[PDB]
């Protein structure tokens, strides 16, 4: 559709008739995408639109089934979405959450970390772990725990599965806090395997070359790498003198024995240097190759989604001494300043971006 | 001692890109740095150049492009504004050095720029 | 101290212009030189500025406008590439002098730039 | 005691560790308090029970103490009135700034940015403690200044916020407060600084304001920060206001040559003093006092004569807890080194 | 690419030193260069830094320390005037190189400075 | 052409000051700028100077004072660290211009510096 | 706005001179400055010139004459080494100013140079 | 690091010549560069030198020779005008660099210059 020697951008044909403010995303592991506004949610497998009327939603694993909806302080769970062509349709579980809806607080980020459960974060920084299976395969909606004791959570990611019902989950905050939690659906307690603050380290790595990093450095996102102990971070600094924004990818290696880390590598994007004025948008890291369990490729393609652009770069998969021996390329897909990105998704080969009026764009890195 | 370019990709007509090539290695400060391009079918032509004599632009990109170089560094930037479908092609960076009268060229691998 | 500008007029969308301003004055080198603009209805916004402490561009002109100054000379230039209709307005030049802590600003009288 | 050709510094008590106090030369008394008691003495009674303010007598009399959301007034400090304030004490909010603007009353500001006008006299000259009005509808008030007394019981008050809002209010004990001036000067100062100092964008902050000899002109103290070079610049902006059109013009802009360090102590607030109110302006910083001179009349001979800017440097030990002033000097209250007095010989 | 530091030792309170670090390698001019110190018991802090984007000093050494560097060679001098006992510590030099967005750090191995 | 000086005042022994003289006029960049002082009783001596031919310090202030000049501007700074009662006196600033061989001096009116 | 020239006189074959001219008046930095000469009988020719673009020398004086300029000052120098009798003539200084497109010339009255 | 000088050969009395030498290698900008000569029978003498402090000429060649260095480049030129038979000899180029206090000399192998 639109291709060069490195990647392909295809428009696809999906089209949702709503409206005038949309949210949504697309989960390729479950195999379904959903898009919702203030009145209804539309679900559809990525292989017409099944509707649930009534707000932030998430699909669960079951063949088809599973929808969680958070509205205010109320969470409602339908274990089988496949058992609905009804209008109401009330075979749901409910849970009142300790969310202060009157104080302007709303749910912001949420992750599906099955078989453990669901992790939610709020605009005020609180973090909830919620269980959907209750120690007997039964479907429930119980509060697991709180993981919080002008800062906010900016990323929630899945770690490896440590056993039956147990999984690691990574949490990153805008002020530089990084945590690796072990959560489980089973009768057990949450436990922090990693709890560090990487803010000062990235700051020290940038301060000599970019003094204006002090007072402007902010973390936007993080993403795990092929090694369980390594994480990628997306930060930004701002030079108010020249009115310039710099974006930084930092590869950090963690050590669960000593609860410590070391900055492995630091890269400043050459192709995108614009500030994020729309405070509702959060730039995101995508490593599609991370989805294939048997990934045997020397190069790792990372994509960064910005409100009107997708930056594509390559690094070495193995964080060794040959890492910087070969200089890599950095390309960009410049979208029209019109497109309103409302969500994203990804599989092992490509990235999917949901616009409000241009459909679902697919970025496929040929490698 | 390689030359590697960045900033290529896909844009729709009327958009903008910023190519950059910062390649360096053992070599000292280059005397001249330039951007060439090869359109599909056409022949490789100089787009812009910069040296101690001043910045040169080919007329087709004049008024739209800006070549710049961080002083003394072996890094060159080509800002391409208001792009046309005719700007599509493979863009190469070129560095030239003169020492003792000996003149050496250095070429990058190139980067694709596609305008819609 | 007087600022006098040159080089305005009417230009098609995608065209380019070059504005210049020269300060003939009893004083020495101005500490900072800048270009502001006022669109019809909108309020006057700085467009570009240059001083020892930094060179600033507004986002809406970033990459398309280039402000340069002749070292210590009291002449500043604004190269406007890839002009768009939203660039239409009255462009003013501003010079800022700082002596012993006392800060003074001087303005030109304005130049019309219309983009179709 | 310590003098040169331009000014004099005279040195002129018990400990406890947070301290709060000031010195009012118009009333003629100084005040200092901790968490347990307050000591008052004309320029040494003790009152136990927190932010206090001396009121005018009706020779000696009067003290107001605010603790949490409760205010208590003694018409004579040698039988009190009480008032519950709409201050959210559980939400970590405290009273921060307070001004005696008699005969109108008392004006308070909070850490959260709310402003209270409170009356102490109630239509008969009778001592009261009733709420007059709210004047508020990461910003905070940084200065509260008295203006002229415009009649029986009425007085002007100038309010300056951190972000640049400046307001002239006409308050009275007898009414309905009416804003005579309400402007935002932040963008104007920023425009005056952005070309020469581009790093002003994102760092410019207003610290204090002070009236000038003209009712329509004010002096503003601001700071900008250069993160590249870790430098802090301080800016005196002379601004002339027009009450008819609620407008203003930056008359002049001066950057201090002699003091350029940041204020890491987030509890300190630098202060302008113009004790004649040539014009000698003093600026009190945590460990220094900058003395500069300007021209009184804001005319065309304003910048015709270049003026000196000197500084009195104190030890980095001195903990300034408050200040005051009369018509010839400025008084600075340290915790352990007494009450320093700066007298500008002019 | 190593960094060799010189100028340490013992000095009386109120004295002065001049630290220097000049070592280089194959690659050209470093983009930034800085002095850090680790006092006995305290944590390692940046003391001064110099780069295209500014010259930073720590408030505790401001006015007494001067970081300088010639553009031609990768040498940094730290003039330390009016020394205090609080200045005693191990001083390290740090170079930072930036090539095409790749940012690399390099550290000297330290130099002891004792003040009486 | 006038010269006015700032930074003087009152300090205790071991403290710091930073004198600045930044005054200018219709003349160009001064060829040399210097700080002199007259202590109570003694004669006027040169404390520091800076010119294209070098930066001179008197031996009494070496390692404690630092003279600096803001590039081409007619603005000079004298950072005085680790002050002693011997540094008390009236400090003057001196500018020196050379045009076509004609050498002209310019003096400030002086600023008092007292140390305790 | 006047130009005065010095350095002339009489020299033997193989000697050297250094002509100089400094412009005085209410005017900024000249855009270009040049030296011309008129030999007995011949017509006026351009000997040397310096501007933004560099230095021009006539072939007959190339290698022996060096034109120099104090970048900001309105002072131009002409070092004349290894003089020949054919260099005898009246040497004029010329200054060229360009402001807002207006181009103005200024001449000195001339200085006699004789070579034996 | 090698030094090869060009420009030597034959010339007649009263003729002119330009020696040139460009350092090739990894080293940074040399701290000083000079031309020396060894006449037949006499000892090797420094004829010209250049460094940050300035340019030095020997009186034997002052007013007849001119040493110059390309701005921030390890390249020297020696323009020799008004030659004499006493100027015949082997001219060597010399580059001296000071790194961390260590002083290093580098000599070219020399070029013959003959004057008739």
């Amino acid at each position: 559709f639109t291709e060069n020697n490195r990647y392909i951008v295809k428009t696809l044909q999906t089209d949702y008739s709503s409206g005038d403010e949309l949210n949504g995303y697309i989960d390729m592991q479950i195999g379904y995408g959903l898009v919702n506004d203030h009145k209804k949610v539309y679900i559809w497998n990525i292989h017409p639109y099944i509707t649930v009327p009534f707000p932030r939603c998430i699909l669960t694993f079951p063949e088809t089934g599973g929808l969680i909806i958070i509205k205010g302080s109320k969470a409602i769970y339908y274990e089988d979405i496949n058992s609905i062509n009804n209008l109401n349709e009330k075979f749901s579980h409910e849970l009142e959450l300790p969310i202060n809806s009157s104080g302007g607080e709303k749910c912001d980020l949420m992750l599906n970390c099955e078989p453990a459960g669901i992790v939610l974060s709020t605009n005020m920084g609180r973090i909830f772990f919620i269980t959907i299976r209750n120690s007997m395969g039964k479907p429930q909606l119980k509060l697991g725990k709180l993981l919080n004791k002008n800062s906010s959570v900016v990323s929630l990611r899945n770690g490896p599965i440590l056993g039956k019902g147990t999984r690691l989950v990574y949490i990153t905050t805008n002020k530089g806090i990084f945590q690796t939690w072990q959560l489980s659906a089973t009768n057990s307690h949450p436990t922090k395997l990693i709890d560090v603050n990487i803010y000062e380290a990235i700051l020290e790595s940038l301060q000599d070359l970019y003094p204006f990093a002090h007072g402007t450095l902010k973390i936007w996102d993080s993403h795990p790498l092929q090694d369980e102990s390594s994480q990628l971070f997306l930060s930004s600094i701002y030079d108010s003198s020249c009115n310039e924004t710099y974006y930084i990818l930092s590869t950090i290696i963690f050590d669960s024995s000593s609860n410590s880390f070391t900055i492995f590598s630091t890269y400043r994007l050459n192709t995108f240097m614009e500030s994020i004025t729309d405070t509702k948008f959060k730039p995101k890291i995508f490593i599609p190759q991370m989805e294939n369990a048997n990934d045997t490729n020397e190069v790792t393609s990372i994509l960064v989604m910005f409100p009107n652009a997708v930056v594509i770069t390559q690094v070495n998969s193995k964080l060794d001494s040959s890492y910087s021996m070969r200089r890599k390329w950095e390309d960009i897909v410049s979208l029209r300043n019109d497109i309103d990105i409302i969500g994203s998704g990804y599989d092992s080969k490509s990235l999917y971006v949901l616009t409000k009026q241009m459909g679902v764009l697919q970025f496929f890195v040929k490698e | 001692v390689q030359l590697v370019e960045s900033g290529g990709g896909l844009v729709q007509a009327g958009g903008s890109l910023r190519l950059s090539c910062a390649a360096s290695g053992s070599i000292g400060s280059l005397d001249a740095m330039a951007w060439y391009r090869r359109a599909p079918g056409k022949q490789r032509e100089r787009v812009a150049s910069i040296s101690r004599y001043g910045t040169y632009y080919v007329d087709s990109v004049k008024g739209r492009f800006t070549i710049s170089r961080d002083n003394a560094k072996n890094t060159v930037y080509l800002q391409m504004n208001s792009l046309k479908p005719e700007d599509t092609g493979v863009y190469y960076c070129k560095g030239v050095m003169e020492v003792g009268g000996v003149i050496d060229e250095y070429w990058g691998q190139g980067t694709q720029v596609t305008v819609s």
